């Protein structure tokens, strides 16, 4: 049996994908599942061991030209797919384009009243809300349409697959990482920092407001008192994912040995090659707490409940510090660099 | 010939005569018939298409061979049972 499915968005709205992945190929064993996503969005398959081979369709325009739409359809259609689950929230314009992939077994979402209410004759088990707020939530009514909904198959086949366990190749985890590592300063026993400015970090595709950066001072003042202390005394890792060649100039994290890399949705190993991280609500999250990875996430207030599900990772490591203000940019930084210091 | 035209500002006359290849557009074709000799400038050795820097040879082949990845998505997996 072969499975596609068109997930769409970025990256932070991307890896969450995995673990409905994983259900399907614990489901029906032995499944080829393939995926169509965005251009930012299918960096991120390169670190998995369940679909067979990515492709990038849709960013989702509203014009896109017609022969770079027949020609994707001439390539879903002649592979035969099975059951093409998707997301994007088709009304009545992207369900034909569900439809004419002529498999069996059409799931997907759609909107509420908005954009022409619609989802069609021509689809099978649509359902919630569109703008997809909660983060391991999520796709959550895949997670339950795929559960024992038809046969003699044990009673739900493992209620939501466990949480993110994204592997790294060790060729990836030894070259690039190292290369980049020692790029400057490196041992193993630095600290990662993400959230820094805006151009395309993660973004999240659901933060809105918050999270999308700090103004570097309190990142300055957080990183002073980082090394400080034999604990680390290595890391100085603003980690910049950005065009910070425009940005590296003005790190007021006193450019003396504040070191920078820049990097694709690859930065999982360098998770992985750290001994913790310090960011705001992004993929760094998510990706720290997929491995052990003792992480520290600074994001607004009490969203904890929709961007971190499980609180509890492995022993309590990753932590949240919220803000009373509710304005991400006014945090107790004290406190937070006193939860820092410890790891 | 030569005749000789008397214009009303200047000094001219002139001499012409008509020409043309008379059936040799036979002859130069059958020494365009040198593409028989297309044998030697073909034997001799190709400048890369047999290099070591040089493997697949389609016409997309070499280009977007480019699906090991997911055969090392594959060996991910294959690693990941190990």
């Amino acid at each position: 049996r072969r499975v596609c499915c068109v997930v769409s968005g970025g990256v932070y709205e991307n890896v969450l994908f995995f673990p409905v992945v994983q259900m399907l190929k614990d489901r029906y064993p032995g499944v080829l599942v393939d995926v169509v996503a965005s251009a930012r969005g299918k960096q991120v398959y390169e670190m998995c061991k369940n679909v067979r081979y990515a492709n990038v369709y849709d960013p989702d325009d509203e014009w896109p030209e017609p022969a770079e739409y027949t020609h994707q359809l001439g390539v879903m259609k002649n592979r035969y797919y099975d059951m093409v689950l998707s997301t994007k929230l088709a009304g009545t314009g992207h369900a034909l384009f569900l439809f004419m992939s002529s498999a069996r077994e059409k799931v997907g979402y759609v909107y509420p009243n908005v954009n022409g209410a619609g989802a069609g004759l021509f689809l099978t088990e649509m359902f919630k809300p569109a703008t997809t707020n909660l983060a391991d939530g999520g796709y959550n009514m895949y997670q339950d349409m795929l559960e024992w909904l038809g046969r003699p198959a044990k009673g739900v086949p493992q209620q939501p697959i466990p949480p993110l366990r994204v592997s790294i190749s060790k060729k990836l985890r030894a070259v690039v990482e190292d290369k980049y590592n020692r790029a400057g300063v490196e041992k193993g026993k630095y600290v990662v920092i993400h959230g820094i400015e805006s151009d395309s970090v993660a973004n999240m595709k659901s933060r809105g407001d918050d999270d999308c950066l700090l103004p570097l001072e309190l990142w300055a003042e957080i990183a002073k008192e980082i090394s400080s202390g034999g604990n680390g005394l290595r890391p100085l890792f603003v980690m910049p994912h950005e065009r910070h060649r425009e940005e590296i100039e003005e790190i007021v994290g006193e450019e003396t040995a504040y070191l920078f890399i820049t990097t694709p949705g690859q930065l999982t190993c360098l998770i992985n090659d750290s001994a913790g991280v310090v960011a705001t609500n992004t993929a760094a999250v998510q990706l720290a707490n997929a491995r052990d990875k003792p992480c520290v996430a600074l994001f607004s207030s009490k969203e904890k409940a929709r961007l971190f599900l499980p609180y509890v990772e492995e022993r309590k490591s990753c932590t949240v510090v919220a803000s009373a203000t509710g304005k991400l940019a006014g945090i107790d930084i004290e406190a937070v660099k006193k939860a820092v210091k410890d790891l | 010939n030569q005749r000789d035209w008397v214009v009303t500002k200047s000094i001219w006359h002139l001499s012409d005569t008509a020409i043309k290849s008379f059936y040799t557009f036979y002859a130069m074709f059958t020494v365009w018939g040198v593409c028989f000799f297309a044998s030697m400038k073909a034997s001799m050795a190709d400048p890369f298409y047999d290099s070591e820097h040089y493997r697949g040879q389609g016409g997309d082949g070499t280009v977007h061979w480019y699906y090991d990845r997911q055969e090392d998505i594959e060996a991910t997996a294959r690693g990941d049972l190990l």
